[PDB]
C-alpha cells in the first residue's frame, strides 16, 4: 500500500521493457477497477499529489499501457500513457491542465447545470427571437467538453481512450449533429429538433448512479426471452382465430334497402344504380342521433337490428377511422394486443357482439383468461424473480464488504499495540403530560371532521360555524406550536423530526390568515390536512405508508429520477415530432377544425398524453395521432413509450415493494421500545329441564336425534340438497321483462317455489333436531341458511295472507336474490376460498382504514377546489353548451329560461365534488381510470362557483388529478399488496400446508402432477419385424424429418395470415390450392406414421393429438364443401375451420422454454377454478339483483338495446364486462338520471311497470359493492397464479 | 322498452275485457306517426267490417248496433307514436265472439327518408258464460301436492328405517 509516484519517462521505459520481455519469451481487482472510490488500506493522498500522474495500482496492468489519475472526490481514472494523437506529450503542460479540469467536481456541476437549462429550453414550443444565441453557446459549451476529452484521450486509437464508452458515442454524435446543422441551411427543423433531444440522455452519463440503474433495468429485462416468444405465439394463434371468425363482421352497416331507381342520381348524371358507390355513400346509412359512427348490425338472431327500411350489408369502412378491424392479420393482431393490455377493450367487445351476435362472448372470455390474464402475470413474475436475484446479489456484495471490514479492523487493532429559566420551566410543565398530546391528536381529528363538513349548497349559518371552527382550531394549533418553541429554545431544539413539519404547517396557516383571499387561497387551505399525518407516530400502518412514500424520494431516488427523465424525453420527442401535424390536419380528427382535448401541440398536453399512456389509455390518442402523422412513426413511438415507461414503472413498483419488506429493518432501533403515554394517562384517570336419556322415552329420543344426524351426514341427502339449490337458483333466471310472454312458465315456477321452500324448511328442521341448537347457532353457515329460509317464510306466509302490493313485501321480494348464497357451504371449492378470505380480512380492513383516511384528504382537496363549479347551462334542442358570450352565469341562464323555454336547462355533472360523499365516488372513478375523462374535462373548464364553464379555462388543474394517481392509486396499491403478501405468508406459516385455495381432494392430484412434471423420458424403440423394412422406422426417427415437418407447419401458419376480407377470387383460389396441398401432405404424413408404428399410440399422446386434429382437417375441408347441398348453416364452417390452427400447437413439441410455462398454467388451473366458481356465483347474484332493479332505466350511454339488464344474458354480459372494471361509469350514469330527464310515469307496452327512472342510491351501492368484490377476487387470482409460477420456476433436479 | 304480448282468447260474458294489439318498432329511439284501424268478423259471417279507427289522438267509431257505447280506447296515450293499440270493451256480449284484425299503419321519419309500414294482427275471441281456469294452473297444483306428499312419505320412511336400525344396534351393544 501507499504507492505514489509521478509517471516519469523512466516509468514508461520500465513498463515497455516489461511488456517487451513478456512478449519476447489476469483479472483486474473489481474493488479497484476504475471510476470508484479507493479502498481504505491505501491511505490518503500525500500533500497535493492529487491529479498527479500516478501509475496503476493493480496487477495485470504492470506491462500494459496505463496511467492513473485521482481527484479530490477520490475516484479512479485510467487514461493511456502514450501522448494523445501523438502530438500532445503529457509533460508539455497541455494535457495536465485539461486532466486537472476533468477531475474537478465543478466541471461536472457546470455540465449538469447547462444540461438542465438546455432541456428546459427544449421544453419551450415556439422558438423565440432571443433563443438562437442561447442554443449557440450551448453547442459552444458541448464541444468544449469533447475537446477536453479529446485532449484527455484519443479517439478509440489504443487502450482506454475516448469513443470507447457508449456515452462517448452519444455525445460525439450530438455535437456532430449540432455542428452539422449549426450554420448549414440544410436540415428541416421538424427532423433536427426531434434529434436535439439526445442531449437529455447525457443526464445518465452526468448524474452519478444513473448508469448502474439503467444497467440493472436492462439486466432485469434480459431474462424476458421465452415469455416474449410465448406471448407472440399466443397472440398470433388468437389473432388467427379472430380473423377466421370475425372476418369482415365490423363494417356491417344498415343501408336503406328499397332502392329508388327512378331517383338514383349520380355525380356525372345520367342516373344509374352504380353499386359499389351506393354502398360507399355516407348518406345511405343509419347513424343513431347524437352519435358519430354509423350503427353496426348483424344478420344473426341475437345480433343487432336496425329500423324498418334499412337492411344489413358489408358497406363503408371499418369503425374508428378504419383502424378497429379484423379484416387483416395485422389489424387483428393490433386489436388483440389491444385486448392483452385491457385498454378500451369494452368498445371492441360491444362492436363485435353487436355485429356478430351475443353468442360469441365465450371467445372474449378465453382471450381474457388466457392471453390477457396469464401472459401479463407471467411477465410480472419473470420481472419479479429477476429483481429478487438482483437484490440478493447486492446484499451479498454488501455483506462481503462488511466482512472484509472485520479483517481490516483486526489488522489495525493488531498493529495498534432575568427570570427567563423560571418561565421556561413553567411553560415546560404543560408539555411532558400525556393529556396535552392526546388533546392535540383529538384536535387534529376534529379538524379533519370539521373540514369534511363543507358542501357547495351551503347556507350562511353553516359557513359562519365552519369559519369560527377553523379560526379556533388554527388558534389552538398555533398556540401549541408557540408554546413548544419557547419551552426548549426560541431558536433551537426544533430539528428533532416532526418539529419542522408542524412548524411549516402552522406558518402556512398564519400566512393564509393574512393576505386576505386575493388569489390562490383555494389551494392554500389545502395544505393543513397534512396534520393528519401527525397521527403516523401512533398508527403503525400510516407510518408504514409514510416509509413507503419516503423510500421513493430517498434511497430509491435514482429510479424515480430515471423515470422522470424518461417521461420528459418521451414528452418532448412526441411534441417535436407531431406538434405541427396536429394543427395542419386539425379537422382530420375534429370536425370543428379546433384542436381536440388531447393534442400534442404544447409540452403540457404532450406530457399529459405520455402520463395517460403510462396509466393504460393509449389507443384513443394513437388513432388521432395516426390520422395526422401517419401510421409507422406513431406506432413506433407509442409502442416504445408504452413498453419502456411500463417497464420502468413496474421496476419501481417492485423496488418499493422490496424496500417495504422487512429488509428495511436492520435492528437499528429497539422494536417499539418506547412506551405510549395513552396507557399511563388511562391509568392515572382510573386512579382518581336437564332430563336424562337412559329411560324409556329418553333412549328413544336419543336414537331419534342420532338418526337425524345420520340422515344429515348421509352423502345422498347432501347431493339432493345441492341439486335442489341449483334448481331454485336457476328458477330465478326466468324473471326478465319478457315474463308476460311466457305465462305457463311463470305459473309453473310460482307453484314450484312452494315445493322448494317446503323442502328447505324440512331440511332446516331436520338439521335443528340433528345438530342441536348450540351447534346450529354457533356457526355462520347455518345462521345464513336460517336467515334465507326465514325471509322466504315471511314472503310466503305474508303473501298467502295478503298485502302482496305492500312496499315492505315488494322490497323483500327482491331480496330473494340471496337464494344462490347457499351453495357456499356445500361446495368445498367455494368454501375454502371464502374462509381463507374471511381469515385474511383483518389485514384488508386495517389497510382500508388507512386508504380511506388518505383518500379523505384528496376528497377534501377536491371539494375545496371544485365545489359547485360543475354546473352549466345547456340547450337541449341543439344539444350544445352555451359559450361565455351567450350566457355567463346561472342568472343569465335563468333569464334565458323565461316563459316556456324548457329547452334551456341549468344542468349539473352527475359525478362532481359537491361534497365529500360525491368526492369519494369521483376519486374512485379517477383511481380506476374509468369515467375520469368527464371529471377532468369539467374540472379544467371550471372558472368559479355559479358561472358557465369556459373551454380549457383551468388547464393547470390536471396536476391535481396527476398527483392523486401518483399517491392515491400507486402507493396505496403498494401498501395493499405488501400487507396481503405478508398476511398470506403468515397464513401459510401457521397452517403448515402448501396451498391455501386447494381442498384436500385436490392436494393429492397436485402432488401427482408435481411428480409427473419431473418425470424423465425413455425411448425404447424396437424394429418393425415385418415388410416395413425399418427404413421408414429410421426415417421417422430422423431429426431432419422433424425439421421438415416443423418448417411445413410454419409455412402453413405463414400462409394462414395472408387471407384478407377484400381479396380477389384469384387469391382465394390460390390459397385454397395451397391449403389443399398442405392438407394432402399432412394426410400422407399420417399414412406414413400409420401402419409403421402402432404400439406407441396410447402412451406419448402427441400422436393421438395429431390423429384427432387431422380428421378434423379432412372433415372441415371436404365435408364443408359438401354441406352446400340441402343445408346452409353459414356460420358453422368457420367454427369447423378453426381446427386448422391445431397444427400450430405442434410447435410446442420442442418448446422447452415455454413448455414449462404451459405446465405451470396446468398446475395452477384448479386453484383458479375454485376462485372462478366463486366469481361466477357472485356474478349470478349481482345479475339477479340487476334484473330486479335496473331492467327499465333509460337507454343512455353504456345502456342500450343490446347491453342492459332486462334479460339474464344481457345482465351476465354487462357484469362480465364490469368484472375487469371496464367502463363501469357508462353503466352507472343512466341510473343517476332524475325526473327532469327521465319520465316518472312512462307507458311500457306489454308490462305493468310505469316509468323509466332508477334509484341512484341502489345503483351506486350495487356498483361499488361489485367493484370491491371483483377487485378482491381478481387480486386473489393474481396471488395464486403468481405463487404457482414461482413454485414452478424454483425447481431444478438432475 | 316493449314486449309483444298476446291477448287472452276467452272472454267472460257480462263483464269487461281487453283486446291487446301491441306492435312496437325494431329500434326504440326512432320516431314515427302511427294510426290504427280495427276490423271484426263475427263467427258464421265471412266478411270483416271496420269497427273503429284511431288517429291524431282521436277515436272514430263506425255505426254498429253491437258496439256503440261498449268500447273505449285503451292504448298508448299522450303521443302520436303508438305502439300499444289495445281497445277496452266495457260489456262483453255474445256478439263480440269472432275474429279481430288490428291494422296498424306507421310512417317512420328518418333523415331524408320516410318509410311506410303496415302490420296486421290477428286475435281470436271466444265468449263464455263462466271463466275456466287454465289447465296449467291445475296441473301445477296437482304436481306440487304430489311431490310434497311423496317427499314427506319418503323422508318419514327413511327416518323410520334408520330409527329401527340404530335402535337395534344400540340394544344389541
Ligand atoms: C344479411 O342478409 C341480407 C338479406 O337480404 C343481405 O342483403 C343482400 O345483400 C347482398 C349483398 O350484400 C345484395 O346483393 C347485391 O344486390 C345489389 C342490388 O341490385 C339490385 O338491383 C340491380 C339493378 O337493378 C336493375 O336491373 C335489374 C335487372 O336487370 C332490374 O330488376 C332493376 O329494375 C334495374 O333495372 C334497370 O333499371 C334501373 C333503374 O330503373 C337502372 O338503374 C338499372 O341499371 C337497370 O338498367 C339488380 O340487377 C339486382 O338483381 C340482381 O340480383 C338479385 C339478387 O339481389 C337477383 O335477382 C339477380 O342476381 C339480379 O341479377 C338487384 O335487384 C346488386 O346490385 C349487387 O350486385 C352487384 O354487385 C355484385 C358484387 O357485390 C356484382 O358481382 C354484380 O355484378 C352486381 O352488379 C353491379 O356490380 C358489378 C361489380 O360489382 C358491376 O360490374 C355491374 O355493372 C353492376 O354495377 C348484389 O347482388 C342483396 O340484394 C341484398 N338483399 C337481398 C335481396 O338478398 C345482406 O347482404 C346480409 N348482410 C350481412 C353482411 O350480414
Ligand atoms: C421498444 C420497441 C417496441 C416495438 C416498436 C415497433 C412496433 C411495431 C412496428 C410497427 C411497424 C409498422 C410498419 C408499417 C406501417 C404502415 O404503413 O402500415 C400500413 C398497413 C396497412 O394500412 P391500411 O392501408 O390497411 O390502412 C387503412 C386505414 N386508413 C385508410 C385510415 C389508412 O398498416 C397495417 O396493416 C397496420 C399494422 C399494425 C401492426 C402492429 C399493430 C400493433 C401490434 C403489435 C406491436 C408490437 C407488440
Ligand atoms: C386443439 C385442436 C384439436 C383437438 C384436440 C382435442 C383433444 C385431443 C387430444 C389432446 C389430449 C391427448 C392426450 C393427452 C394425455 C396423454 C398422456 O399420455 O397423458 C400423460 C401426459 C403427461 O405427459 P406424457 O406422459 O404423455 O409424455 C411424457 C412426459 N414426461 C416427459 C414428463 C415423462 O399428461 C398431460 O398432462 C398431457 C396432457 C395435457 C393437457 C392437454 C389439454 C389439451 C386441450
Ligand atoms: C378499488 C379499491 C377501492 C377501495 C375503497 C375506496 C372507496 C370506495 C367507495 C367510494 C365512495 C363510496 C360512497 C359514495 C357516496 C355517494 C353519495 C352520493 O352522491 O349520493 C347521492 C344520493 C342521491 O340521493 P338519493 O337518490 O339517495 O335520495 C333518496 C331520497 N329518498 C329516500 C327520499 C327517496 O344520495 C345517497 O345517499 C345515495 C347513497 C349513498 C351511499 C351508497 C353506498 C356507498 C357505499 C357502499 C359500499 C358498502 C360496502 C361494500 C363492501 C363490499 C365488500
Ligand atoms: O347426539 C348427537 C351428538 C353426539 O352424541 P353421542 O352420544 O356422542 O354419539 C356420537 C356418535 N358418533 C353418533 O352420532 O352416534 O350429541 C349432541 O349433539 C349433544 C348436544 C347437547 C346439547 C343439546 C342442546 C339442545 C339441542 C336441541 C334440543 C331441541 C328440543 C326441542 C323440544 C321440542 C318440544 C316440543
Ligand atoms: C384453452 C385451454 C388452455 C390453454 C391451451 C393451450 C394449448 C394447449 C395445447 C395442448 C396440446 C397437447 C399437449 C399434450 C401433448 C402430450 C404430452 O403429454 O406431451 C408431453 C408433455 C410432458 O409435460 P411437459 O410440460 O413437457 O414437461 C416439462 C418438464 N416438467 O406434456 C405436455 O405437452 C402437456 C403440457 C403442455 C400443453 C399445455 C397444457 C395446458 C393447457
Ligand atoms: C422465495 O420466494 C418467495 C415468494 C413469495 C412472493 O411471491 C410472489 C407473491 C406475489 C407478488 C408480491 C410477487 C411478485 C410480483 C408481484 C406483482 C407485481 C405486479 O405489479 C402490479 C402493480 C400494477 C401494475 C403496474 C403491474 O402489476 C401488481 C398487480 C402485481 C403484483 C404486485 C402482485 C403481487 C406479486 C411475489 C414465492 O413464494 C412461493
Ligand atoms: C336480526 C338479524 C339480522 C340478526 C342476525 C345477525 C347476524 C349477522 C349475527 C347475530 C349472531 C351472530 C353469531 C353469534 C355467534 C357466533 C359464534 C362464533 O363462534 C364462536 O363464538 C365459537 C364458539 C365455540 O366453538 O366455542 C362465530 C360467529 C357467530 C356464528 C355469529 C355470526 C353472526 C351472527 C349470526
Ligand atoms: C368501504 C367504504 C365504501 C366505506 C365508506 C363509505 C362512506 C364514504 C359513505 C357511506 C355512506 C355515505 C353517505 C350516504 C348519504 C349521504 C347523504 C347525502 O345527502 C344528500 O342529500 C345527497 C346530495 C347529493 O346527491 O350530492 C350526502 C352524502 C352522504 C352523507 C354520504 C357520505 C359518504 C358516506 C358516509
Ligand atoms: C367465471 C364465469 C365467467 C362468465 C361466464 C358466462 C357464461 C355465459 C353467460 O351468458 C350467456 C351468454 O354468453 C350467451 O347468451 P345468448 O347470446 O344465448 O342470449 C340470447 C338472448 N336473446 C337474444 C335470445 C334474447
Ligand atoms: C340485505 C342485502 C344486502 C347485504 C347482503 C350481505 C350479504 C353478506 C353475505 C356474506 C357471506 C359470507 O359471510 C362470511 C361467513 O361465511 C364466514 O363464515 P366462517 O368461515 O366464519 O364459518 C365457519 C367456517 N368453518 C371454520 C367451520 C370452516
Ligand atoms: C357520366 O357523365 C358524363 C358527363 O355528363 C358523360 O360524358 C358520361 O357519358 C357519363 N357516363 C355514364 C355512366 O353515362
Ligand atoms: C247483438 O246481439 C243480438 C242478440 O240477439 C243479436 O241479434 C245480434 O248479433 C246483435 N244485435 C244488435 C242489437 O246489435
Amino acid at each position: 500500500p501507499d504507492s505514489f509516484k509521478p509517471f516519469t519517462p523512466e516509468s514508461l521505459a520500465n513498463i515497455e521493457r516489461r511488456i517487451a520481455e513478456s512478449k519476447l519469451k489476469p483479472k483486474p481487482n473489481s474493488d479497484l477497477e476504475a471510476g470508484k472510490s479507493l479502498p481504505f488500506i491505501y491511505g490518503d493522498i500525500p500533500q497535493g499529489l492529487v491529479a498527479v500522474p500516478l501509475e496503476d495500482f493493480d496487477p495485470y496492468y504492470l506491462t500494459q499501457k496505463t496511467f492513473v489519475v485521482l481527484n479530490r472526490g477520490k475516484t479512479l481514472f485510467r487514461f493511456s500513457a502514450t501522448p494523445a494523437l501523438y502530438i500532445l506529450s503529457p509533460f508539455n503542460l497541455i494535457r495536465r491542465i485539461a486532466i486537472k479540469i476533468l477531475i474537478h467536481s465543478v466541471f461536472s456541476m457546470i455540465i449538469m447545470c447547462t444540461i438542465l437549462t438546455n432541456c428546459v429550453f427544449m421544453t419551450f414550443s415556439n422558438p423565440p427571437d432571443w433563443s438562437k444565441n442561447v442554443e449557440y453557446t450551448f453547442t459552444g459549451i458541448y464541444t468544449f467538453e469533447s475537446l477536453v476529452k479529446i485532449i484527455a484521450r484519443g479517439f478509440c486509437i489504443d487502450g482506454f481512450t475516448f469513443l470507447r464508452d457508449p456515452w462517448n458515442w452519444l455525445d460525439f454524435s450530438v455535437i456532430m449533429m449540432a455542428y452539422i446543422t449549426e450554420f448549414v441551411n440544410l436540415g428541416n427543423v421538424s427532423a433536427l429538433r426531434t434529434f436535439r433531444v439526445l442531449r437529455a440522455l447525457k443526464t445518465i452519463s452526468v448524474i452519478p448512479g444513473l448508469k448502474t440503474i439503467v444497467g440493472a433495468l436492462i439486466q432485469s429485462v434480459k431474462k424476458l426471452s421465452d415469455v416474449m416468444i410465448l406471448t407472440v405465439f399466443c397472440l398470433s394463434v388468437f389473432a388467427l382465430i379472430g380473423l377466421q371468425l370475425f372476418m369482415g363482421n365490423l363494417r356491417n352497416k344498415c343501408v336503406v334497402w328499397p332502392i329508388n331507381f327512378n331517383e338514383s342520381y349520380l355525380e356525372n348524371g345520367t342516373k344509374g344504380f352504380d353499386w359499389e358507390e351506393y354502398i360507399n355513400n355516407k348518406t345511405n346509412f343509419y347513424t343513431v342521433p347524437g352519435m358519430l359512427e354509423p350503427l353496426l348490425c348483424g344478420n344473426s338472431s341475437d345480433a343487432g337490428q336496425c329500423p324498418e327500411g334499412y337492411q344489413c350489408m358489408k358497406a363503408g369502412r371499418n369503425p374508428n377511422y378504419g383502424y378497429t378491424s379484423f379484416d387483416t392479420f395485422s389489424w387483428a393482431f393490433l386489436a388483440l394486443f389491444r385486448l392483452m393490455t385491457q385498454d378500451y377493450w369494452e368498445n371492441l367487445y360491444q362492436l363485435t357482439l353487436r355485429a356478430a351476435g351475443k353468442t360469441y362472448m365465450i371467445f372474449f372470455v378465453l382471450v381474457i383468461f388466457v392471453g390477457s390474464f396469464y401472459l401479463v402475470n407471467l411477465i410480472l413474475a419473470v420481472v419479479a424473480m429477476a429483481y429478487e436475484e438482483q437484490n440478493q446479489a447486492t446484499l451479498e456484495e454488501a455483506e462481503q464488504k462488511e466482512a472484509e471490514f472485520k479483517a481490516m479492523l483486526e489488522q489495525l487493532k493488531k498493529q495498534q499495540e432575568p427570570y427567563w429559566i423560571k418561565l421556561k420551566e413553567i411553560v415546560n410543565l404543560i408539555v411532558m403530560d400525556p393529556f396535552v398530546d392526546l388533546a392535540i391528536t383529538i384536535c387534529i381529528v376534529l379538524n379533519t371532521l370539521f373540514m369534511a363538513m363543507e358542501h357547495h349548497p351551503m347556507t350562511p349559518q353553516f359557513e359562519h360555524v365552519l369559519a369560527v371552527g377553523n379560526l379556533v382550531f388554527t388558534g389552538i394549533f398555533t398556540a401549541e406550536m408557540f408554546l413548544k418553541l419557547i419551552a426548549m429554545d426560541p431558536y433551537y431544539y426544533f430539528q428533532e423530526g416532526w418539529n419542522i413539519f408542524d412548524g411549516f404547517i402552522v406558518s402556512l396557516s398564519l400566512m393564509e390568515l393574512s393576505l386576505a383571499d386575493v388569489e390562490g387561497l383555494s389551494v392554500l387551505r389545502s395544505f393543513r390536512l397534512l396534520r393528519v399525518f401527525k397521527l403516523a407516530k401512533s398508527w403503525p400502518t400510516l407510518n408504514m405508508l409514510i416509509k413507503i412514500i419516503g423510500n421513493s424520494v430517498g434511497a430509491l431516488g435514482n429510479l424515480t429520477l430515471v423515470l422522470a427523465i424518461i417521461v420528459f424525453i418521451f414528452a418532448v420527442v412526441g411534441m417535436q415530432l407531431f406538434g405541427k401535424s396536429y394543427k395542419e390536419c386539425v379537422c382530420k380528427i375534429n370536425q370543428d377544425c379546433e384542436l381536440p382535448r388531447w393534442h400534442m401541440h404544447d409540452f403540457f398536453h404532450s406530457f399529459l398524453i405520455v402520463f395517460r399512456v403510462l396509466c393504460g389509455e393509449w389507443i384513443e390518442t394513437m388513432w388521432d395521432c395516426m390520422e395526422v402523422a401517419g401510421q409507422a412513426m406513431c406506432l413506433i413511438v407509442f409502442m416504445m413509450v408504452m413498453v419502456i415507461g411500463n417497464l420502468v414503472v413496474l421496476n419501481l413498483f417492485l423496488a418499493l415493494l422490496l424496500s417495504s419488506f422487512s429488509a428495511d429493518n436492520l435492528a437499528a432501533t429497539d422494536d417499539d421500545g418506547e412506551m405510549n403515554n395513552l396507557q399511563i394517562s388511562v391509568i392515572r384517570i382510573k386512579k382518581g329441564c336437564q332430563v336424562n336419556i337412559e329411560e324409556g322415552l329418553g333412549k328413544s329420543w336419543w336414537i331419534l336425534r342420532k338418526t337425524c344426524f345420520l340422515i344429515v351426514e348421509h352423502n345422498w341427502f347432501e347431493t339432493f340438497i345441492i341439486f335442489m339449490i341449483l334448481l331454485s337458483s336457476g328458477a330465478l333466471a326466468f324473471e326478465d321483462i319478457y315474463i308476460e310472454q311466457r305465462k305457463t312458465i311463470r305459473t309453473i315456477l310460482e307453484y314450484a317455489d312452494k315445493v322448494f321452500t317446503y323442502i328447505f324448511i324440512l331440511e332446516m328442521l331436520l338439521k335443528w333436531t340433528a345438530y342441536g341448537f348450540v351447534k346450529f347457532f354457533t356457526n355462520a353457515w347455518c345462521w345464513l341458511d336460517f336467515l334465507i329460509v326465514a325471509v322466504s317464510l315471511v314472503s310466503l306466509i305474508a303473501n298467502a295472507l295478503g298485502y302482496s302490493e305492500l312496499g315492505a313485501i315488494k322490497s323483500l321480494r327482491t331480496l330473494r336474490a340471496l337464494r344462490p348464497l347457499r351453495a357456499l357451504s356445500r361446495f368445498e371449492g367455494m368454501r375454502v376460498v371464502v374462509n381463507a378470505l374471511v381469515g385474511a380480512i383483518p389485514s384488508i380492513m386495517n389497510v382500508l382504514l388507512v386508504c380511506l383516511i388518505f383518500w379523505l384528504i384528496f376528497s377534501i382537496m377536491g371539494v375545496n377546489l371544485f365545489a359547485g363549479k360543475y354546473h352549466y347551462c345547456f340547450n337541449e334542442t341543439s344539444e350544445i353548451r352555451f359559450e361565455i358570450e351567450d350566457v355567463n352565469n346561472k342568472t343569465e341562464c335563468e333569464k334565458l329560461m323565461e316563459g316556456n323555454n324548457t329547452e334551456i336547462r341549468w344542468k349539473n355533472v352527475k359525478i362532481n365534488f359537491d361534497n365529500v360523499g360525491a368526492g369519494y365516488l369521483a376519486l374512485l372513478q379517477v383511481a380506476t381510470f374509468k369515467g375520469w375523462m368527464d371529471i377532468m374535462y369539467a374540472a379544467v373548464d371550471s372558472r368559479k362557483p355559479d358561472e358557465q364553464p369556459k373551454y380549457e379555462d383551468n388547464i393547470y388543474m390536471y396536476i391535481y388529478f396527476v398527483i392523486f394517481i401518483i399517491f392515491g392509486s400507486f402507493f396505496t396499491l403498494n401498501l395493499f399488496i405488501g400487507v396481503i403478501i405478508d398476511n398470506f405468508n403468515q397464513q401459510k406459516k401457521k397452517f403448515g400446508g402448501q396451498d391455501i385455495f386447494m381442498t384436500e381432494e385436490q392436494k393429492k392430484y397436485y402432488n401427482a402432477m408435481k411428480k409427473l412434471g419431473s418425470k424423465k423420458p425413455q425411448k425404447p424403440i424396437p424394429r418393425p419385424l415385418n415388410k416395413i423394412q425399418g427404413i421408414v422406422f429410421d426415417f421417422v426417427t430422423q431429426q431432419a424429418f422433424d425439421i421438415v415437418i416443423m418448417m411445413l407447419i410454419c409455412l402453413n401458419m405463414v400462409t394462414m395470415m395472408v387471407e384478407t376480407d377484400t381479396q380477389s377470387k384469384q387469391m382465394e383460389n390460390i390459397l385454397y390450392w395451397i391449403n389443399l396441398v398442405f392438407v394432402i401432405f399432412f394426410t400422407c404424413e399420417c399414412v406414413l406414421k400409420m401402419f409403421a408404428l402402432r404400439h406407441y399410440y396410447f402412451t406419448i399422446g402427441w400422436n393421438i393429438f395429431d390423429f384427432v386434429v387431422v380428421i378434423l382437417s379432412i372433415v372441415g375441408m371436404f365435408l364443408a364443401d359438401i354441406i352446400e347441398k340441402y343445408f346452409v348453416s353459414p356460420t358453422l364452417f368457420r367454427v369447423i375451420r378453426l381446427a386448422r390452427i391445431g397444427r400450430i400447437l405442434r410447435l410446442i413439441k420442442g418448446a422447452k422454454g415455454i413448455r414449462t410455462l404451459l405446465f405451470a398454467l396446468m398446475m395452477s388451473l384448479p386453484a383458479l377454478f375454485n376462485i372462478g366458481l366463486l366469481l361466477f356465483l357472485v356474478m349470478f347474484i349481482f345479475s339477479i339483483f340487476g334484473m330486479s332493479n335496473f331492467a327499465y332505466v333509460k337507454h343512455e350511454a353504456g345502456i342500450d338495446d343490446m347491453f342492459n339488464f332486462e334479460t339474464f344474458g344481457n345482465s351476465m354480459i354487462c357484469l362480465f364486462q364490469i368484472t375487469t372494471s371496464a367502463g363501469w361509469d357508462g353503466l352507472l350514469l343512466p341510473i343517476l338520471n332524475r325526473p327532469p330527464d327521465c319520465s316518472l310515469d312512462k307507458e311500457h307496452p306489454g308490462s305493468g311497470f310505469k316509468g323509466d327512472c332508477g334509484n341512484p342510491s341502489v345503483g351506486i351501492f350495487f356498483f361499488v359493492s361489485y367493484i370491491i368484490i371483483s377487485f378482491l377476487i381478481v387480486v386473489n387470482m393474481y396471488i395464486a397464479i403468481i405463487l404457482e409460477n414461482f413454485s414452478v420456476a424454483t425447481e431444478e433436479s438432475a | 322498452g316493449c314486449v309483444e304480448v298476446d291477448s287472452e282468447t276467452e272472454a267472460v260474458y257480462g263483464m269487461t275485457f281487453k283486446i291487446l294489439c301491441i306492435s312496437c318498432k325494431r329500434r326504440s329511439e326512432t320516431n314515427a306517426e302511427t294510426f290504427t284501424e280495427w276490423t271484426f268478423r263475427q263467427k258464421g259471417t265471412e266478411e270483416f267490417v271496420k269497427i273503429l279507427r284511431y288517429e291524431n289522438e282521436v277515436l272514430q267509431l263506425e255505426e254498429d248496433e253491437r258496439f256503440e257505447g261498449r268500447v273505449v280506447w285503451n292504448g298508448s296515450r299522450g303521443t302520436k307514436d303508438l305502439q300499444d293499440l289495445s281497445i277496452f270493451i266495457t260489456n262483453v256480449t255474445y256478439n263480440h265472439s269472432g275474429d279481430y284484425e288490428c291494422h296498424v299503419y306507421r310512417l317512420l321519419f328518418f333523415e331524408n327518408y320516410e318509410h311506410n309500414t303496415s302490420v296486421v294482427k290477428k286475435i281470436h275471441i271466444e265468449v263464455v258464460d263462466k271463466a275456466n281456469r287454465d289447465m296449467a294452473s291445475i296441473v301445477s297444483e296437482i304436481m306440487m301436492y304430489v311431490l310434497i306428499v311423496v317427499l314427506t312419505i319418503w323422508l318419514v320412511a327413511e327416518m323410520i328405517y334408520c330409527y329401527k336400525k340404530i335402535a337395534a344396534a344400540t340394544e344389541t351393544a
